[PDB]
RNA sequence: GUUAAUGUAGCUUAAUACAAAGCAAAGCACUGAAAAUGCUUAGAUGGAAUUGUCCCAUAAACA
RNA sequence: UCGGAGAAAAUCCUCCGAAUGAUUAUAACCUAGACUUACAAGUCAAAGUAAAAAUAUCUUUGACCCAGAUA
């Protein structure tokens, strides 16, 4: 009696989520399946805005909005990296390209596909975009002041699970003017075969202290071997991780389309793999000489091909 | 043709892969409980005493999307940290990020007093003209 | 008759095989696990069967639980015993059909 | 006490199905789906079978 | 003068990070009252170390 | 004969009830896998299809033969 009572369920709905997360000793669902300068500086815009009738008019007349492009530039510059990181620990990037290692970004690096000549597609962490609008490459801009700038396909290798295609490298690119960038591997446009789900590809950006000679890195061009765009990030940073920090990110997901065709066709020059989604075959217990009070159809549950046979006859 | 060399088995490992093509697992059961654990994901949204909150978090539990009044941007540019058209912004701030980030099929939950609260309605149609469905498309077996 | 437990902790279960009988809710429906009309549980996949504790929270618009609920002091709350199955198999893989 | 009673289908088939009622109360009448149209029809008291 | 001091907002040994947090408390609406529920309100690190003592503002008693 | 409570899985052991009734916005067809059980009878149910815009809750009888009723 002593403890107060809840007067409201959502009191007791909060208090119980955070309880499910502490660590209990008995047995749970959980286990099995899984400076000061700014601060005077803030308060005192915050003083001015309380200050504004106008801002207080338009909110209890609830006609006011907020300009979203500052937003996103201020989150950017602020906490952005924060949120950036998660995104790529969930889609796997860390664990699959440096074996579990992390790295924040921290350049708000920017990507878009040019679309004709009036438009250009956006290339957001998670964005979806189609193989035909990257056919051509990109307009890369990023605020700097050498740099190297990767592209892989982290699922789309057709023969070892573990590799992944280049589409083109750039090294020793100096500032931010990327022209200067030696072209050690020639672009190539997406080829996620039919059926076979939604592959993710990474943009990456690495600082480089002194440049360095990538001779053996290079590629022939044009080059239409699959041999030789096969690599590893993993060994490839290692070589180079004395000069070599990532420093930039962003990735999308991309489906089959019918310029794919085209792609294994005219260049690549070989007949085009189709995948289909199998599911197991169903489970049926072991059968029985008398299969008593079963119905009729036990039977068919254990032939396979539906056309009468006729034996010797 | 050495190109022409291909495994019988393709191993795709993006961690989306089956939940995009609608062929993932959906956990069915918890009917003596709510709410019910049948989402890919779902919005959490919480009103604290001064502060305002929403998250996308996936099954497991790991938070994927957040916009929340303690983000330093967000409150620079709003009057108020607890107001339907903050409510709203919230919102749209919410429905940006997971259109980059590609989550657009949800779920959500609203008590029936919650549900009733017209803040909520507005936070709804600031989600749902964004063109972030609220309800997940059926599994495919 | 015979209420009881029919499948014990740790063994591997098939889709629609029955874990456990009862008049009244003992056990609850967890992951993975339905409810029979009867009030009996069965087995939505294959996998392995567990035994775990987790609160409890009920629906809303039920008045009976939402009043005890409310009405419990504020140091803790109820708990009760929950029966989940960890599926053990992928649910398909993807392979060559043709080369066109 | 109560009688069974046959609904008859007034879809133009002769599909029925047995309902119970109170003798007390008046005859019964109920929408059902039926099998030959495929459709959900009204169906209209008939006929008494039997006290129960 | 020595103690004792009291030193993020009623409370917290919240936090110093990507926020000065959570909770208590307040107004109006909703008619038995209260509670619940919806819409609203007002705020603080004296200030450090170093944390899981100063430090002077302050400070009764010592004096 | 069947069900509920104690003894506690024995009894000619200690008790109460059942051979229904009320409300129903009307609850289809088809089908993996299981419980229960000497036999017979009795329970629960994914997916698919179909009507609609998913389950009616309260909670307990009788084989075969042989005669009925109508369409
Ligand atoms: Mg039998
Ligand atoms: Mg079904």
């Amino acid at each position: 009696e002593r403890l107060e009572k809840y007067r409201s369920f959502e009191r007791y709905r909060r208090r119980a989520e955070q309880e499910a997360r502490a660590p209990h000793w008995w047995r749970t669902y959980r286990e099995h399946f899984v400076r000061t300068q700014k601060l005077l500086e803030r308060k005192h815009f915050l003083r001015e805005l309380r200050a504004n009738v106008e801002e207080e008019r338009a909110a209890r007349l609830r006609t006011a909005s907020i300009p979203l492009e500052a937003v996103r530039a201020e989150w950017e510059r602020t906490c952005g990296p924060y949120h950036k990181q998660r995104l790529a620990e969930y889609y796997g990037l860390y664990r699959d390209l440096f074996h579990g290692a992390t790295f924040v970004p921290w350049v708000p690096l920017h990507v878009a596909y040019a679309v004709g000549e009036e438009d250009l597609i956006p290339v957001y962490h998670g964005n979806e975009v189609t193989p035909t609008e990257a056919s051509r490459a990109p307009e890369v801009t990023y605020e700097a002041d050498l740099w190297t700038l990767l592209f892989i396909n982290l699922d789309g290798h057709l023969l070892e699970p573990d590799a992944e295609y280049v589409h083109w490298l750039l090294t020793n690119i100096p500032s931010n003017r990327v022209a200067e960038g030696q072209e050690t591997c020639p672009y190539l446009p997406p080829f996620p075969a039919r059926g076979s789900g939604f592959h993710r590809f990474a943009f990456l950006l690495f600082k480089q202290d002194k440049p360095i000679n990538f001779s053996e890195d290079t590629r022939p061009s044009p080059c239409y071997q699959l041999a030789q765009r096969t690599f590893r990030t993993f060994d490839f940073y290692k070589r180079h991780q004395e000069a070599m920090t990532p420093a930039g990110l962003a990735f999308f997901q991309c489906r089959w389309d019918d310029s794919v065709t085209h792609t294994f066709h005219q260049l690549l020059d070989m007949r085009e793999p189709v995948f289909e989604f199998v599911r197991p075959p169903p489970y049926h217990p072991k059968q029985k000489r008398f299969p008593h009070e079963q119905p009729l159809r036990y039977l068919d549950r254990y032939r396979d091909s539906h056309e009468p046979t006729y034996g010797i006859y | 043709k050495e190109n022409e060399a291909v495994a019988p088995e393709f191993t795709n490992r993006n961690p989306r892969n089956l939940e995009l093509l609608g062929v993932a697992r959906k956990e069915r059961g918890w009917a003596t409980v709510w709410p019910n654990r049948e989402f890919w994901h779902r919005l959490r949204v919480v009103k604290t005493q001064h502060h305002v909150e929403a998250f996308v978090e996936h099954l497991n539990g790991q938070v994927v999307v957040s916009a929340s009044t303690r983000e330093w941007a967000i409150k620079k540019h709003l009057y108020s940290t607890r107001n339907v058209v903050a409510c709203e912004s919230i919102g749209r701030v919410l429905a940006q990020r997971c259109l980059e980030a590609g989550i657009n099929f949800m779920v959500y939950q609203p008590t029936p007093w919650e549900a009733s609260s017209d803040s909520i309605k507005r936070l709804q149609n600031a989600m749902t003209e964004s063109g972030v469905m609220l309800r997940e498309p059926r599994r495919i077996y | 008759k015979h209420y009881g437990i029919k499948k014990m902790e740790g063994h591997y279960v098939h889709a629609g095989n029955i874990l456990g009988t009862q008049r009244q809710f003992r056990w609850h429906p967890g992951a993975h696990v339905g409810l029979g009309r009867n009030k009996c549980l069965y087995a939505l996949e294959e996998g392995i069967v567990r035994y775990t504790k987790d609160v409890y929270v009920p629906n809303p618009k039920n008045t009976e639980a939402v009043d005890l609920v409310t009405s419990l002091p504020k140091g803790a709350v109820l708990y009760k015993t929950f029966v989940h199955v960890v599926p053990a198999k992928p649910e398909g893989t993807f392979k060559l059909v043709d080369m066109l | 006490k109560t009688i069974l009673v046959k609904l008859v289908s007034q879809a133009g088939t002769g599909f029925s199905f047995n309902h119970k009622r109170s003798r007390l109360r008046e005859k019964l009448s109920l929408l059902h789906y039926d099998p030959i149209v495929n459709k959900k029809v009204l169906f209209v008291e008939q006929k008494k079978i039997r006290s129960l």
